[PDB]
């Protein structure tokens, strides 16, 4: 697969890890791509925050989606 | 300084000022301007001093503590006609009840 | 046979890291600061792969130290 | 007897030893016997009684519960203090057992006020009355049953006292019990043949218990019968409204309103409609009572609808007679004002003030306190919008209150109460003057202030409104920049409106005299070049210039020659040398020389 | 006799007073012995010991004034056709008499009259005010219509030169304003109503008739001066007949009638006039139409259309073959001519400069149905032609004036972005090869552009300028590194390098040909790279093979030659250095590039035939048979 | 530039015009049938003498002196002087 | 002409493009660039099918250094909002420490936060709140009750349905389809 | 079952408070322990105050919590109080 995750900078960089990876793998990959620690970054798909303990097969994103990462926060 | 004076002959009274202590010729000239009389035909009597008409008013006694505007001082006057002068006729004011 | 006496040429240069834009003051790296634009200052660097601004990073250094993306530390050297 | 009343002064070594001219040595509204019986000085009391017992019933002044009380007999104070030893010492010595105070307060009442049971039984076992009430007719049973005190109540009841004792306001002991819970005394009184009666405003005791906020007695009266459906429904709605208003619980309000509406609907044969007015109220946001069970669910999301519903229920059930309704309306308005929103607070307070004036006597502290709230609100809102209509309306209501108060037939209103109204009016006029307007509204303001001035009002020390406009004691209201009287602007508006410039106070002090006593030469100049008199004389032989300080005469802001004529000097000499002038000079000149005395 | 109060008879005293007041009201003679004697009689009356007689004095004075006013009105109405000639005669006496007799009753005015109604708003009044009220009664209940009619008839003598009595009509009309004693709030209501209503109505009717008469037998050219003369005479007529406060209303009504009744007639001729010059005829119409509320937009639209058409005719047709200078010259000429016309004849109105700007914007950005807006290309061509100046034909000072003028045209193009890229590219090509007109002029360029458009427009040019300014200093201060390189230096090629930025210079084409490097160029490149890295680090220096031009100095032929040539043919000559004959295969394998460029270089070499051919394996050779300068 | 005032017993007082124009009644005179002798048939000499002194005092000490001494006025002429000052201003 | 206005105008003309779900920059007059107005489309699978929640954002004088404020005009029932449309986003707190959360793990304001990331954070909190620190205790309590009940009690569902119905009526009236197709939502 | 309290002196005081309690009960416990005046004591947990009359169980307070007692037009009105009494 191949997913072009939107980054904080206004220039998305694609990722092509594998279609059924884990959010841990995704966070590690974007970490080594940009430098943001996994304990600091947080991923959003379409409004639903994605937990770090699941797998990507449970979200059914096909092969051309987009995830927008944000810094971790709580209310 | 500015002294205030009353010049009275018979039933007449003229109110006038002076600068500090000027020549009595100037006062006679003011009197002439009021009455159209010659300055050499006047005597300008004080009470009994006759006020020699060549000097200043400072030695005449008129000071700023004697001629205040709230209560002027008086100076007599008697024109000397072709025959002679008068007897200093000044009439007094009426007596108030 | 042939020979040569004088040779003239030109060359282009760019920093070999990301050639990215400042994430603090939100402008291209090779551009003046907004406070500087209100009217010569250089551009700083970090121990990370991130390259930050100079005046922006100083202004935030007056409050904290670490990378605004990585709350670890700051170097300022190169 | 210097330190004897200054301190407790036991001093058995010396004070015990010292004709007995100090038999009734009393001063400053206090007597030695009162202090002897006040702090349990048994030796001092014995010595005083043995020296002379003629002043046994002499009462003076004392401050037990903070505030000072006059005409307190020693027995009344001793009963309240709980000092038993002095109590039966005086009882054995032969003190009168029903010596009431200046407010018809019995020592038994003071005894049951704090809860001294032993003193109560000792007093009532010595031929003491029970049906003696105060000036307002509040019996000792009502006071005893107000608090808990559920041991002296039974004993006093066994002593054979009555229970139906309507006072001037017609309040029974059941009302006093219901105001403070006490279900045990509820049960006891209900057991001993108690009746269920209304009051002056038409309040059933259950309604009062729902108003005060208690949740147990309302359940007890929901049981026990002798109540129709309407009484229980009204009690439950009032309880919900009080939960919303006094406290801030809302789920309980939901539960109570839900059970009340379920009971209201009940069966199809017996369906009770909701009595509603045909009018819509502006300040209530044109809301209405939800007469549907479906509309009740989901109401928790929007609180504002609940506040309107509670306000409407309280207004309908009780009526404008109570001060509680107006107080709660103003409380909700103040809450919204503190919430940063200022549009609805003005409307709510306007409706509250309109309700207040059309229900209660003129010049009362409630309607008086209503006006300073508006004054502070407009002062804050001006301070770093404002409409002309609101300020004009509130000024009109203030003037209406002043007119209604001054048109009283007997006219007993003290100037102390009128001073607050006058100061509020002047502050309102200043706040109004700090706002731009149009032509017709300007003419309306001029006409209203014309009517107010021609009403001829009076204040403290017989002060005209113009007098208050040029005094530094008027600005006691508020603390913000409300122009800090005296002011040029307010005086100018009053003068151009038509305020008289030569009125006199109780000391014959013209406005110029007050202004001079408060310095401010500009107001003096404005008054002088408006028709005032420079050479006026007060009760003493003092003019306006003789009251001036050093700064005014040094700066020379008032030139006397410009406003002095030869008539003034002649009149002053005539007055000072006491020359006979009547029958020798014109009449107007006689009035003039009488003025220049 | 004393000022003490006493019993007064009021029978001899009033008979004594009646003679004096009668002689004073009528402006007769009263001696100073009795005028002062009549004083203190009012004082004795006012301080009568029992029951003073102030009210009786007031009543009898009022009755006397009533009788006098009625008698005067009777006389005036009795005389016929001499009205308005005796009204003035009996008003001049009455006003001064009332003013004088008010002074007599000073005690009664000061005391017993001061107790009137305060400023709360007929019961009581002062005496001069009472006399003026009595004259108002004379003027309202008896004659008003005859006076108004005769005044209007006298004023109606406008077309004729018949001059009425100026000192009479003015006095009569100004008499109405004298209600000043009761002028607390409304001092002009009486005059306003009574005179201002029928005078305005009559003026409107008369000027409608006059406008119709004038328009019946006149053109639209000999009409503006006639109406302007009528309006100019109106003001001087109104000065000597009416109150100071009633000029604007009369002039406005007259303007409204004559102009606003026929604004549709003037519009056809305003269309006609603008097309031709008619310099004098525009000012009259502008002055006339500045008064009417809505008449100006039609003239503004016509002027805009005329300017647009003239500019299109001047610019589009005069195209020559290909010149960008006539474009700017023609636009400047049109702008200057019409700016001068507007400033000299329309009194600098701001509403028409906007029309000029709109029309010039439309004419400067015209686009063909099948072409793009070719303004910015010609503007940039004018720019570099005005700035190269490597050859004679201009000066060093007129250029700045040309540029200052040019910024005006530059301020009109809608799409400045394509201009920015075009100027960037062409300034780059001008700057690298060093053919600019010395210096201190491109700075004027950049400063003017920054002042005109802004900073973000000129951001990508100032840094290019600074790069070019600092490259020379870097070379001068760095060439000593060879001397201070410890070991000897064996670089036999003269060097002058330029260090360029990355995004500043818009020639960032990605390379696709890996051309080989000459022999000594390898050592030179190594030395420069190491020295530059030592001077500063953190930058990769790319190499461009399509702007580096050197030169070859050859002396093998009879005439030595110097060839200023780019690196391709130097590489070709170095390949030819080993052997006199070099085939196409080894020409191809000596470097690595697209064969099109190699073929182009070979063809250019053969164009002057410095080499000869004896494709895929064609064998070329050195050509000693070619000579040049 | 002088006016002449005649009392009710014969004495004539000449006072400057600006000083004499203080009273409103004198301003009411001298403005009428013409534009210089004013005859009062009521004012005695001992009051008209003091009136002119008051005029001089008022004109001189108008808005200049910081301290103004009191005006001497005997109590034997107060009743008549009040009426005289009421008739004038 | 100040750094705040420069940053906001840059962000606006960058935001002229098309974000994913929450993007409606309404009529800002540009006289005061600090005051904004944004609309939230709503997630396609959470409790807010096809809503339209108008909001308001106030930008302080020092935008890159100080955090902004977020307010909701239409009232909803959210366990992490106040009564007057306020929100309790941790990012909008000034950098200072009295114990609230870990300062280092990006639980406060940093200059590398923009309007985009702020918006996505708001949507994420709207989708998933916390019960550790209620902003209103009634919504917190019913949140906990429904979460444990797994759909047994639906009072929260009913009130949310009523509110989204009202806002959907407003949206359909004004100008916008309010997409909920799981395909038109993505940009 | 036991939670700590961070007073102005910094000393941690262990209080045995069950979920079936209230802010009034917690205030009574701290008054028993130290005697702070109710008119002055404040309750701040996680940066926001605790509403009076609200049970701590509904406030989501777990074991080993931490609370602070930092010291801390308008409603200038009072209820009517006119009776005999
Ligand atoms: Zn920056
Ligand atoms: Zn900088
Ligand atoms: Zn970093």
């Amino acid at each position: 697969m191949q997913i072009f995750v939107k980054t904080l900078t206004g220039k998305t960089i694609t990722l092509e890890v594998e279609p059924s990876d884990t959010i841990e793998n995704v966070k590690a990959k974007i970490q080594d791509k940009e430098g943001i620690p996994p304990d600091q970054q947080r991923l959003i798909f379409a409004g639903k925050q994605l937990e770090d303990g699941r797998t990507l097969s449970d979200y059914n994103i096909q092969k051309e989606s987009t995830l927008h990462l944000v810094l971790r926060l709580r209310g | 300084m500015d002294v205030f004076l009353m010049i009275r002959r018979h039933k007449t009274t003229i109110f006038t000022d002076a600068k500090e202590s000027s020549t009595v010729f100037e006062l006679k000239r003011i009197v002439e301007g009021i009455l159209k009389r010659p300055p050499d035909e006047q005597r300008l009597y004080k009470d009994d001093q006759l006020l020699d008409d060549g000097k200043t008013l400072g030695e005449c006694g008129f000071t700023s503590q004697t001629a205040r505007p709230q209560a002027p001082a008086t100076v007599g006057l008697a024109f000397r006609a072709d025959d002679t002068f008068e007897a200093l006729c000044i009439e007094p004011f009426s007596s108030p009840p | 046979r042939f020979e040569v006496k004088k040779w003239n040429a030109v060359a282009l240069w760019a920093w070999d890291i990301v050639v990215d834009n400042c994430a603090i003051c939100r402008n291209h790296i090779m551009d003046l600061c907004i406070e500087c634009q209100a009217n010569e200052c250089t551009v700083a660097w970090g121990v990370c792969n991130h390259a930050f601004h100079f005046h922006c990073i100083s202004r935030w250094l007056k409050t904290r130290q670490v990378c605004p993306l990585d709350n670890r530390e700051w170097e300022f050297q190169k | 007897t210097a330190v004897f009343n200054a301190a407790r002064d036991g001093k058995l070594r010396l004070l015990t030893k010292l004709v007995s001219s100090l038999i009734s040595e009393k001063t400053n509204g206090a007597t030695p016997l009162l202090m002897a019986a006040r702090y349990g000085h048994l030796d001092m009391v014995e010595f005083l009684l043995e020296q002379c017992s003629a002043s046994i019933e002499v009462g003076g002044s004392v401050n037990f519960d903070g505030e000072t009380i006059e005409g307190a007999p020693p027995l009344w104070a001793a009963s309240a203090a709980g000092h038993l030893k002095v109590v039966q010492s005086l009882l054995n010595h032969g003190a009168s057992v029903n010596n009431t105070t200046l407010t018809n307060s019995t020592p038994l009442r003071a005894a049951c006020f704090d809860g001294h049971l032993e003193i109560v039984k000792y007093l009532v076992e010595h031929k003491a009355d029970l049906e003696v009430s105060n000036r307002h007719g509040h019996t000792c049973l009502m006071i005893s049953c107000y608090k808990g005190h559920k041991e002296i109540a039974q004993y006093l009841l066994e002593k054979g006292a009555d229970v139906n004792r309507k006072s001037v306001k017609g309040n029974t002991a059941l009302h006093d019990c219901a105001e403070s819970g006490s279900l045990d005394i509820m049960k006891m009184l209900l057991m001993y043949c108690a009746k269920m009666e209304k009051d002056g405003y038409g309040m059933t005791p259950l309604l009062s218990a729902s108003v005060t906020g208690h949740t147990n007695i309302v359940d007890f009266l929901t049981h026990h019968a002798q109540t129709s459906k309407t009484e229980r429904i009204n009690a439950l709605e009032l309880l919900g409204a009080t939960f919303v208003d006094k406290k801030r619980d809302l789920l309980g309000a939901l539960k109570y309103w839900k059970k009340a509406m379920n009971m209201r609907y009940s069966d199809r044969t017996n369906i009770i409609s909701k009595p509603v007015p045909q009018t819509l109220i502006m300040a209530y946001d044109y809301a209405k009572e939800v007469n549907s069970a479906e509309e009740l669910e989901g109401l928790i999301a929007d609180p504002d609808e609940m506040r309107m519903q509670a306000l409407l229920i309280r207004e309908r059930i009780l009526g404008p007679s109570h001060p509680d309704t107006s107080y709660y309306i103003r409380y909700r308005g103040a809450v919204y004002a503190d919430s940063g929103n200022f549009k609805r607070c003005i409307n709510l307070w306007k409706y509250a003030l309109d309700m207040q004036q059309s229900n209660l006597d003129p010049l009362s502290p409630m309607t008086a306190s209503s006006l300073l709230s508006f004054a502070e609100l407009f002062s804050f809102m001006l301070q770093d919008t404002v409409t002309f209509d609101d300020l004009m309306g509130i000024l009109c209501k203030s003037v209406l209150e002043i007119e209604r108060a001054i048109k009283q037939t007997q006219c007993p209103a003290d100037p102390l109460q009128l001073n607050k109204a006058l100061s509020i009016i002047l502050h309102l006029i200043c706040l109004l003057e700090k706002v731009p307007c149009t032509l017709e509204q300007d003419h309306f303001k001029k006409q209203t202030i014309y009517r107010f001035l021609k009403l001829h009002p009076r204040g403290k020390n017989n002060f005209s409104p113009l007098h208050l406009a040029v005094d530094k004691n008027t600005t006691c209201v508020g603390r913000y920049p409300v122009c800090k009287f005296p002011s040029l602007q307010v005086t100018a508006i009053l003068i151009e409106c038509g305020a008289d410039v030569n009125v006199r106070d109780s000391d014959d002090n013209s406005p110029l005299h007050i202004a001079a006593l408060n310095n401010h030469p500009d107001i003096m100049n404005l008054l002088i070049k408006s028709g005032a008199h420079f050479d006026a004389t007060n009760l003493h032989k003092q003019t306006a210039s003789d009251l001036l300080d050093e700064k005014e005469i040094a700066k020379n802001l008032i030139q006397p020659i410009n406003h002095t004529t030869l008539q003034c000097l002649a009149a002053r000499v005539i007055v000072n040398h006491r020359i006979y002038y009547k029958g020798h000079i014109p009449e107007k000149l006689e009035t003039f020389v009488s003025l220049h005395r | 006799m004393s000022l003490k109060p006493r019993v007064v008879d009021f029978d001899e005293t009033w008979n004594k007073l009646l003679t004096t007041i009668k002689a004073v009201v009528m402006l007769e003679y009263v001696e100073r012995a009795t005028w002062n004697d009549r004083f203190s009689d009012i004082y004795a009356l006012c301080v009568a010991y029992p029951e003073p007689l102030g009210e009786r004095l007031y009543t009898e004075t009022k009755i006397f004034l009533e009788n006098h006013v009625r008698h005067l009105h009777k006389r005036v109405l009795e005389s016929e056709e001499q009205v308005l000639v005796m009204y003035h005669r009996y008003w001049e006496e009455y006003s001064k008499g009332a003013d004088y007799m008010d002074c007599l009753y000073r005690y009664l005015n000061t005391q017993f009259i001061k107790k009137n109604k305060l400023t709360e708003a007929e019961p009581l009044m002062e005496i001069g005010e009472l006399a003026l009220d009595m004259w108002r009664k004379l003027m309202v209940e008896p004659l008003q219509a005859i006076l108004i009619r005769m005044l209007l008839r006298e004023i109606k003598n406008d077309r004729g030169g018949e001059d009425p009595n100026q000192k009479v009509i003015h006095g009569v009309i100004n008499s109405f304003v004298h209600v000043e004693q009761y002028k607390k709030k409304f001092p002009l209501k009486f005059y306003q109503e009574i005179f201002e209503s029928p005078f305005l109505t009559e003026t409107g009717e008369y000027y409608k008739q006059e406008a119709s008469n004038l328009l019946q037998e006149s053109n639209c050219s000999q009409y503006m001066e006639k109406v302007l003369g009528r309006l100019k005479d109106e003001e001087i007529r109104c000065r000597k007949y009416l109150h100071p406060s009633s000029y604007t209303k009369v002039i406005h009504e007259c303007q409204q009638r004559m102009v606003a009744d026929h604004l549709q007639f003037l519009h056809a001729e305003c269309h006609n006039i603008i097309r031709q010059e008619k310099k004098n005829d525009m000012a009259n119409m502008y002055v006339l139409l500045r008064a009417v509320s809505t008449g100006l937009p039609h003239m503004i639209q016509e002027l805009q259309n005329h300017i647009h058409d003239e500019g299109l005719r001047a610019t589009s047709n005069l195209t020559q073959e290909n010149m960008p200078t006539l474009f700017v010259e023609s636009v400047l000429e049109v702008h200057g001519k019409f700016v001068q016309l507007i400033n000299t004849v329309l009194n600098g109105d701001q509403h028409f400069m906007s029309a000029l700007d709109k029309a010039l914007t439309s004419v400067v950005n015209y686009r063909e149905p099948k072409s793009v807006c070719k303004a910015p290309e010609l503007l940039a061509k004018y720019c570099d032609n005005l700035l190269k100046k490597s050859a004679k034909g201009m000066t060093e000072n007129e250029v700045e004036d040309r540029l200052t003028s040019f910024i005006t045209v530059f301020k009109y193009i809608d799409d400045k972005d394509v201009f920015q890229k075009f100027y960037a590219r062409m300034l780059a090509k001008r700057l690298i090869h060093g053919l600019s007109m010395s210096m201190d002029s491109e700075e004027a360029m950049i400063n003017k552009l920054k002042q005109a458009c802004g900073y973000e427009f000129t951001s990508k040019l100032h840094r290019m300028y600074t790069d070019m300014s600092v490259s020379a200093d870097l070379n001068n201060k760095f060439n000593n590194f060879i001397k201070n390189q410890d070991t000897v230096i064996d670089l036999g090629i003269s060097f002058q390098i330029y260090v360029l930025q990355a995004g500043a210079w818009p020639l960032t084409q990605a390379p696709s040909s890996t051309f080989a490097i000459p022999q000594e160029l390898e050592k030179s490149v190594q030395m420069f790279e190491l020295f530059y890295s030592q001077h500063f680090s953190g930058r990769k220096l790319t190499w461009l093979h399509y702007l580096c031009t050197g030169e070859v100095k050859m002396n093998y032929l009879g005439k030595p030659y110097v060839a200023m040539v780019t690196t391709y043919q130097m590489a070709v000559l170095l390949a030819f250095n080993n052997s006199e004959t070099v085939s196409y295969k080894e020409l191809q394998d000596s470097t690595q590039m697209n064969e099109k460029e190699l073929t182009k270089t070979i063809k250019s070499l053969l164009d002057v035939k410095m080499i000869n051919h004896d494709d895929a394996e064609s064998s070329f050779s050195l050509n000693m048979n070619f000579s040049s300068k | 530039m002088y006016v002449k005032l005649i009392s009710s017993d014969g004495h004539e007082f000449i006072v400057k015009r600006e000083h004499a124009l203080t009273s409103g009644t004198i301003k009411a005179m001298l403005s009428g049938p013409g534009q210089n002798e004013v005859n009062f048939r009521e004012i005695p000499s001992h009051v008209l003498s003091k009136v002119c002194m008051y005029f001089t005092y008022k004109v001189r000490y108008t808005n200049s002196s910081t301290e103004i001494p009191e005006f001497p006025i005997a109590p034997e002429i107060a009743l008549e002087l009040l009426m005289a000052a009421n008739f004038l201003d | 002409m100040t750094s705040s206005q420069k940053a906001l105008m840059l962000e606006l003309k960058s935001l002229q493009e098309e974000p994913v779900e929450g993007f409606r920059i309404t009529l800002v007059d540009e006289s005061d660039l600090y005051n904004w107005e944004v609309a939230i489309f709503g997630p396609p699978n959470t409790l807010y099918e096809g809503g339209y929640f108008k909001a308001h954002i106030k930008f302080p004088i020092d935008y890159p250094y100080s955090p902004p404020t977020f307010r909701f005009l239409t009232k909803m029932w959210h366990p992490n909002i106040y009564e007057n449309g306020d929100v309790c986003i941790s990012i909008l707190h000034p950098p200072v420490d009295d114990p609230q959360s870990g300062e280092l793990p990006s639980e406060r304001w940093n200059p590398t936060q923009n309007v985009r990331t702020i918006l996505l954070s708001v949507i994420s909190l709207l989708n998933e709140p916390n019960t550790f620190s209620p902003a209103n205790v009634d919504a917190s309590v019913m949140f906990r009750k429904w979460r444990d009940s797994k759909g047994k009690d639906k009072e929260y569902a009913e009130i949310i349905r009523k509110q989204v119905s009202a806002t959907k009526a407003e949206a359909e009236k004004d100008g916008v389809k309010v997409p909920t197709t799981l395909a038109e939502y993505c940009i």
